[PDB]
RNA sequence: AGGGUGAAAAGAACCCCCAUCGGGGAGUGAAAAGAACAUGAAACCGUAAGCUCUCAAGCAGUGGGAGGGGGACCAGACC
RNA sequence: UCGGAGAGAGGCUCGGUGAAAUAGACAUGUCUGUGAAGAUGCGGACUACCUGCACCUGGACAGAAAGACCCUAUGAAGCU
RNA sequence: UUCACAUCGACGGGAAGGUUUGGCACCUCGAUGUCGGCUCUUCGCCACCUGGGGCUGUAGUAUGUUCCAAGGGUUGGGCUGUUCGCCCAUUAAAGCGGUACGUGAGCUGGGUUCAGAACGUCGUGAGACAGUUCGGUCCAUAUCCGGUGUGGGCGUUAGAGCAUUGAGAGGACCUUUCCCUAGUACGAGAGGACCGGGAAGGACGCACCUCUGGUGUACCAGUUAUCGUGCCCACGGUAAACGCUGGGUAGCCAAGUGCGGAGCGGAUAACUGCUGAAAGCAUCUAAGUAGUAAGCCCACCCCAAGAUGAGUGCUCUCCUA
RNA sequence: AGAGAAGGUCACGGCGAGACGAGCCGUUUAUCAUUACGAUAGGUGUCAAGUGGAAGUGCAGUGAUGUAUGCAGCUGAGGCAUCCUAACAGACCCACAGACUUGAAC
């Protein structure tokens, strides 16, 4: 349930330590970011002598939610942090190594980011 | 407003989980019956006017029935019944007054049905509540918060319009939701699950027709 | 709204209401019978009985409960000496609720409970 | 707001007529009542 | 419950001894039908010559009147409608009084091939409003001949009656029947007359 | 700001309703004029009897008057 | 965001007591037209059984007297 | 490039509208008051998107212009007193107008720069400013109409109880990506379809509580201070309308769960047409017809005979003297 | 005029119905013996569910405290049973075979 405003944590190399969320996109007109669902953040905070700088406008997708995520099996999924995966308008993200639990529910769109996963759930 | 097929009645019994083999749980309402489902009149297009099946269903004690209604079921041959409807066909050649419904006979698995029954009456409520109007701002300064609003326009009109919309009653209506599934029948409980929500808490009287869709099972116009 | 809410509010807060029940009871049980308001009496049925159905088992258990709901400990004894006797083959139901002429000052529907 | 003007004769008599008519509504309670403390035969009712 | 208490009963009796004295003394009621210039009854009466003659209540009364039917195929509207209005009125009798009811009963049939001259079949159009805003509604004469044409008729002729609570007690005395049949055989419907020469339309 | 029961307090014994007030009889008085008392208009509040209103749009009247009722002596009139 | 539920004091019903501003008379619809140029009250259509109660505030150029703003007065006062 | 009329259209002309800036002073002065937002509508069409078309300097994709079309839609922020406007990130698109700034007896900012104060400037001066700046009180129990609901009376030609027809009225019929068709037509390539099928979403509506929860002063547990129950134990009161916390069933509720938007139905607008005259040729039109739109009307969903035009159906009841 | 038609209102017990009216359900609570229809509310008994291990008495410990008895104790707005209380007593409205005409039938 990430929105605008809303800051998220970073699930990989790609040099961003934080993301403020700006917009939702493909939802049409939805308010909600939900597990993955891409949306266009800036960049907060950065690690230094990185390829990205702050106050930069990037994509990521939404791989982690305080919300529950509900499968079909009556499984639920709830996190206890929201983080995104910095990407390219292809789908390929764009650091190369994910940290964190992923989802079965991102095989379909993303292939990289369940490929790259210590976990998945 | 001709209605596809006859349908029964029932009663609503509350929902449960119900599992699949591949682990899908799908809520279903579990609507169970009574002793009942009985044709009680048929009219003639001819004689009414039009052409309808009038069935009876809750069983009842025969002192609780006013005379008039006692007559009109032993004209028929019938047990006395709390409720009676009407469904409306195209064609009544298949129906005689003291008939019986079975609900196994009229509804397979996997058809497509029609729930109709009361709401749940929320009372007397308010804009927000009943129309989802925007409530006005909470803090700096306002006044407002959950009232209605500006009602019209200035001097001209210089009146509010009909159905503007008011705080009045809400629910407690017929209500009809298309276009359900049935998953289980179950012939020891004589039950029916249903797929979804259906109007009303549980001891309800519901009306289950067979869906109209508006193609192909109704007379064009 | 209320669906369900079954609870009677004796138009008091929580606090007062509680306390206003005890009251009650310890006047019905110490009496053995009262006039009061309809909607207090109804209200009351249910405490009369969870006292009297309490000090029917007896226990040391049973009674410090008793002994924390009505006021004067005389009362709960003289119960929990009582009751077995008085109502051993009644299964629940220790309420009468006769009805009256209303009330002068502001009209208020009156009753009489008694303990049958 | 107040009323723009007098409310005519008849109009107020109708009105006061409506709040007259619940007394009659209460007349028929009050007899019914009555006849049946008449007969002594309520146990659900006491009067003293 | 009808009390046969003697109470009653003498109220009943004494109030058919008033009506009867009241009915002796009273001065007899002599139809318009060939009805000469006085009977030596009236003699003693009002003066009814030398004032202008207002209708009492046995004329007008709503049993004697005739009917009439007007078979509507190949007519025009209008026209039609037009006489209708005036015998439905009774501005064709020596009798008629703006303020009472002298006019006929007229029944129209086949309501359905009634005429109209030009392009109104799909011009002429019928509106109707709900009274909310956006709420104007609007048929061609067609939508509406094919729907409910009895509707047209009724349309056409209530706009030419008085407006106003005549107006409308006399509008129920207009029976229009799609049909070429009307249930109505009892009350011996006369034909109407048409002096119009226009009023007959011939393809 | 608050005047006028009657000629005279003769200001109502006695009985009834009855905790008092208040009342109804009886008695006083030319009259009850009964003490909130002399003539007692209007607004306003009602009660009874006659006709009449619940498909209706209206500064409420007016000219025409259906039906119904009432007191007449110029009963063809008036209300 | 985007509202939700709850508790109290009112609101609501019943009994007791019981105001106020307001008020030419009011038998007090809508559209459109007209008109001192934004009409329940004039015209034409249309719509409307009688009458309560709870709620809502678009209208009645709603209500609470001189319009603070502008001008007038051979007005008033304070000040330079 | 040729070519006035794909698209522009100079010099001039003829109009409509009444939204800009104005002229007038018919209007109200007593307390008939301007611009922005909130809430809540509603209407117009000169159409921003969505439906159907003609022409193109239209290969395809995408345009350009124009025709019919107002059913629906028209985001969230940084910035301003603002109309205006600028930008950020989206989006199918982020339309323009009317309704006394539409809406102040619904809400709130500025504005009528009210009285305090300061700056610049003008004035000898008191003071002044279509200069700036900080501070600065609008009340309201709804009589009538209007509205949203919900009753009674009476009518419905004897009185009732049920079940319905549906005149009329409303709600809703919305939209985006993606995938087959097919990397097929089209084009040298790069690019890449019409038409018709399939899924997932958005917004909105109708319900609902099985799951995930929120509240839950019905309840259960910890726990601080303290006063009660004679004292320990254990409970009760108070710490407003929970002392403070941790859980919570039923209810109510959404962020949760379902479902909806169907029509080889009818008639049209633009347009495309077929037979075909008036003018022995031609012509979509004069006769007559054929396709065809998110529009119009039925179908869908609730209401509905006070529909006084008061409907139809089944049954019941009308005693005694 | 007596009586009280069918039905209605009231009363009485209620509600997933409700601002009030309105709506709906009840009002002696069956019999059975093979279906179902005669439990409205409260109470009582049991069950789901919640909370999370009662008091008392034992043991261990210098003690705060732990541990056993014991899925305990409390609660149970939800189900299902059982008439134990209250649905007692009752009251009010209400019964011109449906004015008049005209055809048709007999
Ligand atoms: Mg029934
Ligand atoms: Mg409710
Ligand atoms: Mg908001
Ligand atoms: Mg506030
Ligand atoms: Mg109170
Ligand atoms: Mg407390
Ligand atoms: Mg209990
Ligand atoms: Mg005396
Ligand atoms: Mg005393
Ligand atoms: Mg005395
Ligand atoms: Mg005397
Ligand atoms: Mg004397
Ligand atoms: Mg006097
Ligand atoms: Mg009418
Ligand atoms: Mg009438
Ligand atoms: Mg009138
Ligand atoms: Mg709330
Ligand atoms: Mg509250
Ligand atoms: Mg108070
Ligand atoms: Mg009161
Ligand atoms: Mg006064
Ligand atoms: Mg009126
Ligand atoms: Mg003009
Ligand atoms: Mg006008
Ligand atoms: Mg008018
Ligand atoms: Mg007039
Ligand atoms: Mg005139
Ligand atoms: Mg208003
Ligand atoms: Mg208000
Ligand atoms: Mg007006
Ligand atoms: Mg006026
Ligand atoms: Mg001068
Ligand atoms: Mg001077
Ligand atoms: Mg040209
Ligand atoms: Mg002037
Ligand atoms: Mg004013
Ligand atoms: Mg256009
Ligand atoms: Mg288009
Ligand atoms: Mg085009
Ligand atoms: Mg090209
Ligand atoms: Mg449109
Ligand atoms: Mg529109
Ligand atoms: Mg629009
Ligand atoms: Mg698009
Ligand atoms: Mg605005
Ligand atoms: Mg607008
Ligand atoms: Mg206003
Ligand atoms: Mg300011
Ligand atoms: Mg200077
Ligand atoms: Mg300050
Ligand atoms: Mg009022
Ligand atoms: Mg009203
Ligand atoms: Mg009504
Ligand atoms: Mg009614
Ligand atoms: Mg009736
Ligand atoms: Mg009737
Ligand atoms: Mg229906
Ligand atoms: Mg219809
Ligand atoms: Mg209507
Ligand atoms: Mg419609
Ligand atoms: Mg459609
Ligand atoms: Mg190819
Ligand atoms: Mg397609
Ligand atoms: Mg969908
Ligand atoms: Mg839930
Ligand atoms: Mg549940
Ligand atoms: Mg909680
Ligand atoms: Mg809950
Ligand atoms: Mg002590
Ligand atoms: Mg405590
Ligand atoms: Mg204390
Ligand atoms: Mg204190
Ligand atoms: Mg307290
Ligand atoms: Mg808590
Ligand atoms: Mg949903
Ligand atoms: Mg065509
Ligand atoms: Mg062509
Ligand atoms: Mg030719
Ligand atoms: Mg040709
Ligand atoms: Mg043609
Ligand atoms: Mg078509
Ligand atoms: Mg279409
Ligand atoms: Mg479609
Ligand atoms: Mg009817
Ligand atoms: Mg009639
Ligand atoms: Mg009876
Ligand atoms: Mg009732
Ligand atoms: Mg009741
Ligand atoms: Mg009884
Ligand atoms: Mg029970
Ligand atoms: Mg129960
Ligand atoms: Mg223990
Ligand atoms: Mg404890
Ligand atoms: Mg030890
Ligand atoms: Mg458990
Ligand atoms: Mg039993
Ligand atoms: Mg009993
Ligand atoms: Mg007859
Ligand atoms: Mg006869």
């Amino acid at each position: 349930m990430i929105q605008p405003q809303t800051h998220l944590n970073v699930a990989d190399n790609s040099g961003a330590r934080e993301l403020m969320c700006i917009r939702i996109i493909g939802a049409s007109n939805r308010r909600y970011a939900r597990i993955g669902d891409v949306i266009v953040a800036v960049i907060k905070e950065a690690i230094p002598n990185t390829p990205l700088e702050r106050s930069e406008v990037i994509r990521a997708v939404v791989v982690r939610t305080c919300k529950e995520l509900k499968r079909d099996n009556g499984m639920i999924i709830r996190y206890d942090d929201n983080a995104a995966v910095i990407i390219d308008q292809e789908g390929n993200p764009k650091g190369t190594r994910i940290f964190g639990a992923i989802a079965r529910e991102l095989r379909q769109k993303f292939a990289k980011i369940v490929s790259l996963a210590p976990e998945v759930l | 407003s001709v209605d596809a097929g006859i349908g029964v009645m029932g009663t609503k019994l509350g929902m449960m989980s119900f599992f699949e083999e591949d682990g899908t749980v799908v809520p279903v309402t579990v609507i169970g019956f009574k002793e009942g489902n009985i044709v009680t009149q048929v009219k003639t297009e001819s004689t009414d006017g039009y052409n309808a099946v009038q069935v009876g269903y809750e069983r009842l004690r025969d002192r609780k029935l006013t005379m008039p209604e006692r007559g009109h079921l032993n004209k028929a041959g019938v047990i006395p019944m709390r409720h009676l409807q009407e469904f409306r066909l195209v064609s009544v050649d298949d129906f005689t007054p003291s008939q019986k419904l079975l609900f196994e006979e009229l509804f397979k698995e996997g058809d497509m049905v029609d729930i109709s029954g009361t709401t749940i009456g929320k009372g007397f409520q308010g804009g927000i509540k009943r129309h989802n109007f925007k409530r006005g701002l909470m803090t700096h300064g306002s006044k407002s918060h959950r009232a209605l609003g500006s009602i019209g326009a200035g001097t001209t009109p210089g009146h509010v319009y009909k159905g503007k919309k008011m705080p009045g009653r809400m629910g407690g209506t017929k209500t009809k939701i298309r276009k359900l599934k049935i998953m289980k029948i179950d012939t020891d409980l004589r039950v029916v699950m249903i797929k979804g929500a259906v109007p009303g808490k549980p001891g309800n009287l519901l009306r289950l027709a067979p869906a109209k869709i508006v193609g192909k099972n109704i007379p064009k116009n | 709204m209320k669906h369900g809410r079954k609870i009677h509010r004796l138009s008091r807060p929580a606090d007062q209401r509680r306390a206003l029940l005890r009251g009650l009871t310890t006047q019905l049980l110490k009496h053995g019978r009262i006039k009061t308001t309809r909607a207090k009496a109804s209200a009351m049925r249910k405490y009369v009985d969870k006292m009297i159905t309490l000090a029917k088992e007896g226990s040391l258990h049973k009674r410090r409960q008793a002994l924390g709901f009505i006021y004067e400990k005389q009362i709960v004894h003289a119960l929990f000496a009582e009751v077995p006797e008085r109502y051993g083959d009644r299964n629940g139901g220790y309420t009468r609720i006769i009805r009256t002429l209303p009330r002068r000052g502001d009209n208020a529907p009156m009753a009489y409970i008694e303990l049958v | 707001a107040v009323p723009k003007k007098r409310t005519s004769i008849y109009k107020k008599r109708i009105r006061k007529n409506i709040w007259k008519k619940k007394g009659y509504w209460a007349a028929l309670k009050a007899f019914s009542l009555a006849k049946s403390l008449s007969t002594g035969n309520s146990k659900s009712f006491f009067v003293r | 419950r009808k009390s046969t208490s003697a109470s009653t009963k003498c109220t009943e009796e004494w109030r058919q001894l008033k009506e009867a004295v009241k009915k002796e003394f009273a001065i007899p009621h002599v139809p318009l039908d060939q009805r000469w210039m006085f009977t030596l009854e009236e003699a003693t009466g009002p003066d009814i010559w030398n004032t202008t003659w207002y209708p009492k209540s046995a004329d007008h009364v709503p049993t004697d009147k005739k009917w009439y039917v007007v078979d509507a195929t190949d007519l025009i509207l209008g026209r039609m409608a037009s006489t209708i209005a005036i015998h439905i009125r009774g501005k064709n009798l020596a009798s008629y009084t703006p303020s009472v009811d002298m006019g006929a009963f007229v029944i129209v049939v086949n309501a359905d091939k009634v005429a109209v001259s030009g392009k109104k079949r799909t011009q002429k159009l019928y509106r109707r409003h709900s009274g909310r805003p956006g709420g104007l509604k609007e048929e061609t004469f067609d939508q509406l001949q094919k729907r409910i044409p009895e509707r047209i008729i009724e349309h056409a002729v209530r706009g030419m009656l008085p407006k106003g609570r005549l107006g409308r007690y006399l509008f129920n005395h207009l029976k229009v029947y799609k049909g070429a049949e009307h249930p109505h055989q009892a009350q011996q419907p006369i034909d109407l007359p048409l002096r119009d020469k226009r009023i007959r339309v011939e393809k």
